[PDB]
DNA sequence: GGCCGTACGCT
DNA sequence: GAGCGTAC
DNA sequence: GGCCGTACGCTT
DNA sequence: GAGCGTAC
C-alpha cells in the first residue's frame, strides 16, 4: 500500500489547486479578456450554431453541451456565468441575449435554466469572427474527445471592455468596464505610436465607464489606476433634489453605483432610519419601474436641508461605493500586474498576430484551390482524352496514373479531376471556372501584399477595428467629474 | 411570498394570483407596484372539495391567500375586509394551468363565495402558446396580461348557485365514479 | 368579457381530464408506452444513444428531451428514465444507465448530472423500422420537431414490463410478465383468431415479476385475464432455518413487486418495539451486491418460527396483494382490455408495421431501381450522352437534350448529370451492373410478402420467434396451488 | 448522518469520508457493510487555520467528524475513545479534491495531531479519470476504491512538526502574501 | 422550485 | 388505506 | 445536493 | 463588513 509524509502532501496538493484557480478558473486572459467558463460557453454557443440570426435555444441544452464537452463542473457555474453576460447592468457590452428572466438590479436571480433560452449577441461575433481561420491556437479538451479554444480572436479589447472580478488563490483581480469607443480610440493612437504615454492615452480613455452609469468623483483615483495598476475609484449615484410640493422636497435617485444591490442598498437606508443613525427622512419608496427606469425617493422633512441628507447617505450607505482597481490578467498563461497601455499592448499584439494568421491561412486555402483549378482547366481543355483514359482505367489507381503522365498532373489535380460531376461538362461552366480563376490571382495578389509588409498588415488592423467602433461603439454612460 | 403595492386603497388595488415561482418573479418586475400585488401559487393545490376542514385550514397555500385578501372565510366572511377590488388568476395557457384554475375556484366558491357575486373574482389570459408564464420577459408580462390598456380579463359570475352545487360536486367530490361519467359523455378524441 | 362559472369550470376540467388521460397517466396498447417514455427512447434514439456507443451524460439527455418533445418539468423525465433502467422495477429494462440508479431500498438516484446511460438491447427492439414508414409521426409542441405517434414495438411491451398510472376518473395497473410465455401465446393467437383466455394461459400461467417473489393461487389471474380486473396475492420467499444452538432464523430472499424494503424492514422493527409482534430477537440486513436480497430474522429459542412467519405475512408488506386495472389506450381512448384484447391489439400493431416496412422498402427499391436504369443508359451510348451535355450552354438545357434524346424521366437525367467522372472506371462501371442485379431480386422478394397475406404472416411470426430466442428468460416468480 | 459499520469492534472498523452526496449514496451500496462506515461531506469544508475556535466548533461538518470519530479535541483528545483504527479520505481525483484533502489535513493536523502519529489516517487511490466519485458505480467504487483485497492506501505520515508548523500556517493561513509567494516561488507553468 | 454550507482576496 | 407514478 | 408541498384512482 | 464571482 506504501505512505506519503504529510508536508510533502500538503505542498503538493496545495500547489496544484492554486495554481489551476490561478491560470484555469478565477483570472482573465489579457488577449480576450475571457475566463475559461466564459470562453468555453461563448465556443459553445459557437459550435451550437447560436448566433444572432438564428432562433434561442433552451439554456438547459446551452449547459448541457458545455457541461458535457469542455467544461466538466457543476452546472449552476456554468449557467449563472452565462446569466451575468445577458444581463445589461452587469455587462457594459453584453455577450449573451436571452429570453425569459434573467434577473434585475434588486439581486433577484434568474429563473432556473429550463425556464430561459439565449444566443448570442452580435458583438459577440466580433469575438469569435474568423476563429476558424487558424487564427488561435486549439487544444484537447478534458476527456481528450474535443477540441476547445486556448483564446478567441476577440476582435475588440474585450478584457477593458467589459472589465473582471476573481477572486484567485493568493491574489484576485478587479477591472472596470470601459467605453468601447474610447477603448479602441486608445489602441489607434497607440498603433501609430509604440511610445504614447498613459498621459496621453487618457486623452482618448477617459476612465471606466459602467453599465450602471452613475458619476466617478476626480481623476486621481483614475490615474494612479491606469499607471500602476491598482488605484481607488470614487463612484457615487446620481440624485438630485427637487420639490414635492406644500414646500417640502425629496431626493430622487436614478442611476445607482456598479455592482451594488439596489434592493440591499434601499434596505440599508431604511436601516439608518429605524436605527434613528441618520436624521430628516420621512419617506423610502423604490418608484423603479420597466419604463421608468432606476427611481429611489427618499422625502425629506420640510425644513430639514436636503443637501446634508445626501451628503449623509453618500458617507453612510452604498449611495457611493469605492471600485478597487487590481488589474492582474494571465499574460503568457501567467498572472502579471498590468498598467492600461501593458493591457492595450497585449491586445494590439494579440490582433496583429490574429490579422497575420487570417491572411496566412486564407494564401494556403487559395493557392491550394489556384492549383485545382488549373487542373480543371486542363481536364476541361483535354476532356475527350480525359474521359478515354478514365474508361479505359479498371481502377481509380490506373486512372490516377494516366491522367498524371498523360498531362502532367498532380496527385491532387487528378483526384478532382475524378470528382468531378458531368454537369461540369456544359459551355456555360467552363467559362466560370475562368472568372473564379481570375478573381483568386488577385486574391492571392492582395495577400501576399499584406504579408510583404508590417506596415500594411497593421493598417488593415486599423481599419477593422475602426469599422467595429463604427457598428458597436456607444456614448459614454458615466459621467467623469472634478 | 406575496409582493405588496403602494397604495393601501383597496378601491384602486388589484391582486394577481400566479402559477409557479419562475413566473413570481418575471410578474413582479413587469407590475406596475404602485397597484398591482403578486402572490405566488407553488403548483397544484389542495382540493378543498375532497380535504377536511382541519387539514384545508393549515394549508401553507390556503392559508396565505386567507392573510393576503384579509376578509376571514366561511360563516366569518366580512365582503368588506378586502383589501384588492380585483382578485385575478393568472395561469398558464395550458392543461395543468386550466387545473390550478379549477382547483381555486372551488376554493373560492367554498370559502369566499361572496366574493364572486361581488364580482371581485377575474380570470388573466396570457398569451396563447407552447410558452408557459415563467419562460416569458417581464416586459412581455405586462404589455399582454397585465396593462390597464391591452388586456382582457374574464370577470366570474354565477347564475345558479344549485346547478355549481352539483357542477363543484361532480368534478372536484371524492366520488370518482360521477367524474368518470362526466368525461365519457362529454369526451372528443 | 364576463364568463360564467359552471362553464369555466365543466371546460376547464373537461381540458385537464382528457389530456391527463390521453397524454400522460396511460400507456398506449401498441407499444406500452406513455407519452414521457416514448419520448426518452426516441430522444436516444434521435441522438445516436445506442448499446455500441458509449453512455452519455443524462442531463444532456433530459435536456434534448425536454428542449425537442417532452415540455415539462425536468424532474418528472428524468425520474421516469431511471425507472426505466432498475431492474427491480422493468422486467425487461428499457434503459442501460452508468452511475448510481438506485435500488429496492427507495433510495433515489443520483442527480442527472452524476448519470450516464444508453438505450439496452431490447429498446433497439422496440425502435427497428421506425424510419420505413411503420408509424405516423406527428408534430411536436413547438412545431420544430417531428416525433412518433406510437413505436413499432417488436415486442410486446405493455404487458412485459406492465404499466401503472393515475389518471383522471380511471387509473391503470397491469402487471409484468414472462417475455417467453407472451411471445408463445402471441405465436398460439396468430394461428387460432378464436383462441379462449384458457388456452391463451396456457402459455401465459400469470404474471412474472422482475423482483420474482410467490404469487398465491391462479384464480385472481384467471379474473384478471378474463375481466381485466382482479386481485393477486404476492408473498415473500422466506424460509426457516437453524441459526445453530437449537436456535432458528427467518431468511427473506424475495420480496414483493413494488415494495420498498427499507420502509418493509423498518415496519417490522417497529412492530418488535410496541411489542406488537411476539419472538423476533434480531433484523438484520445482509442484502449485498454479491450475495443477493438477504433478510433475517432471528428468532427467540423455542419460539414457533412459522407462527412468527405467518404473523409477520399478517402485518407486514411481507405479503402483499396487486390490484390489475388493465386499462389501455386503443385507437387514443381509455379501454378496459382483458388478456386477449391486449395480445389481438399487438398483433394487428405488428402486421401493420411489417407491411408498411415492406411497402416503404419496396418504393426505395424501385426508385433506385429507375435512377440505375437511367446510370445503365449513359455507360452504355456515353459518348453521345457526353456530346449531348458538352454542346449544351446550361445544365438545364442539358437536363432536357438528355431527356429528349435517350427518353429519360427528370429524375434519370438528372442522375447523370450528376454522376461523377471516376463511376466511368472499370470496376465502378461494374458495381453499378452488380447492384441493379441484386437489386432486382429484392424487388421480387418485397413483392413475394405483400402478394400473400399469410407470406406476411409467417415473417411476423418468424420475427417474433427470433426476438423470442435471442431475449427470452426464465420466469422469476412462483405460482403456488 | 453516518451510515455505521455492523461490527462493533473498532479494530477493524474503517470510515470513509467521501467527497460529495452522489458519491457517498454510492459508496453505501457498495462497500462491505460489516467494517465500512460512510461519512459524506458536502463540498469544502472549513479551513481551521483561518478560523476561530467558536466558529469551528460550531460548524456541521467538523462537528458530525468529531461525533464520530468520538475521540474528543484538542487537549482532550484520548486515543483510546476512536471508533475506528481506519479513517480514510475519500476525494475526486480532480484539483478541487485535492483542495478539500489538504483541508482536511488541516483540520487533523490542528485538532487531532495525535491521530496522525497513531497513523490512523489514510488517503484513498480512486480511479485517476476524467470521471469523478459521484459518476462511478458502486462496483465499481467497491473494488477499484474499497475491496480490501485490491485497493491501495497512502497512510499519512508526520516526521517533522516545525516544518509542518510553518507549512501549514503559510498555505492554510490568513496572510494572503506569504501565501502568494510560495505560489510564485514553486508554481511551473 | 427555493433555501442553504464552504474557499478564496480585497476594501 | 397507502403508496404506487407523472404533473406543477 | 437534498428537503419538501400538492392532484389524481385503486383490489369483483 | 460582507459580498463581489467560479468552484464543491
Ligand atoms: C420537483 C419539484 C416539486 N415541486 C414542489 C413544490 C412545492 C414544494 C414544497 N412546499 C412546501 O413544503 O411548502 C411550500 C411548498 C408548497 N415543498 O417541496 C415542494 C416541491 F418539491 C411545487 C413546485 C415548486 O417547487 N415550485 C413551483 O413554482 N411549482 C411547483 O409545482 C414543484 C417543482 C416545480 O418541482
Ligand atoms: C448549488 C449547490 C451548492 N452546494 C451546497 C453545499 C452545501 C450546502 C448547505 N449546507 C451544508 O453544507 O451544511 C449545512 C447546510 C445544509 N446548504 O446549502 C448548500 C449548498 F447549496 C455543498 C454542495 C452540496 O449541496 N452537496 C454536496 O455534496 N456538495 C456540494 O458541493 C453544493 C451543491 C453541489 O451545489
Ligand atoms: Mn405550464
Ligand atoms: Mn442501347
Ligand atoms: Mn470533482
Ligand atoms: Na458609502
Amino acid at each position: 500500500i506504501n505512505e506519503r509524509n504529510i508536508t510533502s502532501e500538503m505542498r503538493e496538493s496545495f500547489l496544484d489547486y492554486a495554481m489551476s484557480v490561478i491560470v484555469a478558473r478565477a483570472l482573465p486572459d489579457v488577449r480576450d479578456g475571457l475566463k475559461p467558463v466564459h470562453r468555453r460557453i461563448l465556443y459553445g454557443l459557437n459550435e451550437q450554431g447560436m448566433t444572432p440570426d438564428k432562433s434561442y435555444k433552451k439554456s438547459a441544452r446551452i449547459v448541457g453541451d458545455v457541461m458535457g464537452k469542455y467544461h466538466p463542473h457543476g452546472d449552476s457555474s456554468i449557467y449563472e456565468a452565462m446569466v451575468r453576460m445577458a444581463q445589461d447592468f452587469s455587462y457594459r457590452y453584453p455577450l449573451v441575449d436571452g429570453q425569459g428572466n434573467f434577473g434585475s438590479m434588486d439581486g433577484d436571480g434568474a429563473a432556473a435554466m429550463r425556464y430561459t433560452e439565449a444566443r448570442m449577441t452580435k458583438i459577440t461575433l466580433e469575438l469569435l469572427r474568423d476563429i476558424n481561420k487558424d487564427t488561435i491556437d486549439f487544444i484537447d479538451n478534458y476527456d481528450g474527445n474535443e477540441r476547445e479554444p486556448s483564446v478567441l480572436p476577440a476582435r475588440f479589447p474585450n478584457l477593458l471592455a467589459n472589465g473582471a472580478s476573481g477572486i484567485a488563490v493568493g491574489m484576485a483581480t478587479n477591472i472596470p468596464p470601459h467605453n468601447l469607443t474610447e477603448l479602441i480610440n486608445g489602441v489607434l493612437s497607440l498603433s501609430k505610436n509604440p511610445d504614447i504615454s498613459i498621459a496621453e492615452l487618457m486623452e482618448d480613455i477617459e476612465g471606466p465607464d459602467f453599465p450602471t452609469a452613475g458619476l466617478i468623483l476626480g481623476k486621481s483615483g483614475i490615474r494612479r489606476a491606469y499607471e500602476t495598476g491598482r488605484g481607488s475609484i470614487q463612484m457615487r449615484s446620481r440624485a438630485v433634489i427637487e420639490e414635492r410640493g406644500g414646500g417640502r422636497q425629496r431626493i430622487v435617485v436614478t442611476e445607482i453605483p456598479f455592482q451594488v444591490n439596489k434592493a440591499r442598498m434601499i434596505e440599508k437606508i431604511a436601516e439608518l432610519v429605524r436605527d434613528k443613525k441618520i436624521d430628516g427622512i420621512t419617506d423610502l419608496r423604490d418608484e423603479t419601474s420597466l419604463r421608468t427606469g432606476v427611481r429611489v425617493v427618499i422625502d425629506v422633512r420640510k425644513d430639514a436641508n436636503a443637501s446634508v441628507i445626501l451628503n449623509n447617505l453618500y458617507k453612510q450607505t452604498p449611495l457611493q461605493t469605492s471600485f478597487g482597481v487590481n488589474m492582474i490578467a494571465l499574460v503568457n498563461g501567467r498572472p502579471k500586474l498590468i498598467n492600461l497601455k501593458e493591457a492595450l499592448v497585449h491586445y494590439l499584439e494579440h490582433q496583429k498576430t490574429v490579422v497575420r494568421r487570417r491572411t496566412q491561412y486564407n494564401l494556403r486555402k487559395a493557392k491550394d484551390r489556384a492549383h485545382i483549378l488549373e487542373g480543371l482547366r486542363i481536364a476541361l481543355d483535354h476532356i475527350d482524352e480525359i474521359i478515354s483514359t478514365i474508361r479505359e482505367s479498371d481502377t481509380d489507381k490506373v486512372a490516377m496514373e494516366s491522367l498524371q503522365q498523360r498531362f502532367k498532373l498532380s496527385e491532387k489535380q487528378a483526384q478532382a479531376i475524378l470528382d468531378m460531376r458531368l454537369r461540369r461538362l456544359t459551355g456555360l461552366e467552363r467559362d466560370k471556372i475562368e472568372a473564379e480563376y481570375n478573381e483568386l490571382l488577385n486574391y492571392i495578389s492582395e495577400l501576399e501584399t499584406i504579408l510583404a509588409d508590417e506596415e500594411v498588415l497593421l493598417q488593415l488592423v486599423r481599419d477593422e477595428l475602426t469599422e467595429i467602433r463604427d457598428r458597436f461603439g456607444d456614448d459614454r454612460r458615466t459621467e467623469i467629474q472634478l | 411570498k406575496l409582493a405588496d403595492c403602494s397604495s393601501k386603497s383597496p378601491e384602486e388595488c388589484e391582486i394577481f394570483l400566479v402559477e409557479g415561482d419562475s413566473a413570481g418573479g418575471s410578474t413582479k418586475s413587469g407590475r406596475d407596484s404602485r397597484t398591482q400585488a403578486i402572490l405566488p401559487l407553488r403548483g397544484k393545490i389542495l382540493n378543498v372539495e375532497k380535504a377536511r376542514l382541519d387539514r384545508i385550514l393549515n394549508n401553507n397555500e390556503i392559508r396565505q391567500m386567507i392573510t393576503a385578501f384579509g376578509t376571514g372565510i366561511g360563516g366569518d366572511f366580512d365582503l368588506a375586509k378586502a383589501r384588492y377590488h380585483k382578485i385575478v388568476i393568472m395561469t398558464d395557457a395550458d392543461v395543468d394551468g386550466a387545473h390550478i384554475r379549477t382547483l381555486l375556484l372551488t376554493f373560492f366558491y367554498r370559502f369566499m363565495r361572496p366574493l364572486i357575486e361581488a364580482g371581485y373574482v377575474y380570470i388573466a389570459q396570457p398569451p396563447t402558446g407552447y410558452k408557459g408564464l415563467g419562460e416569458m420577459n417581464a416586459d412581455q408580462l405586462w404589455e399582454t396580461t397585465m396593462n390597464p390598456e391591452h388586456r382582457a380579463l374574464l370577470q366570474v359570475k354565477l347564475e345558479d348557485a344549485i346547478e355549481a352545487d352539483q357542477t363543484f360536486e361532480m368534478l372536484m367530490g371524492d366520488v370518482v365514479e360521477n367524474r368518470r361519467q362526466f368525461i365519457e359523455d362529454n369526451a372528443v378524441y
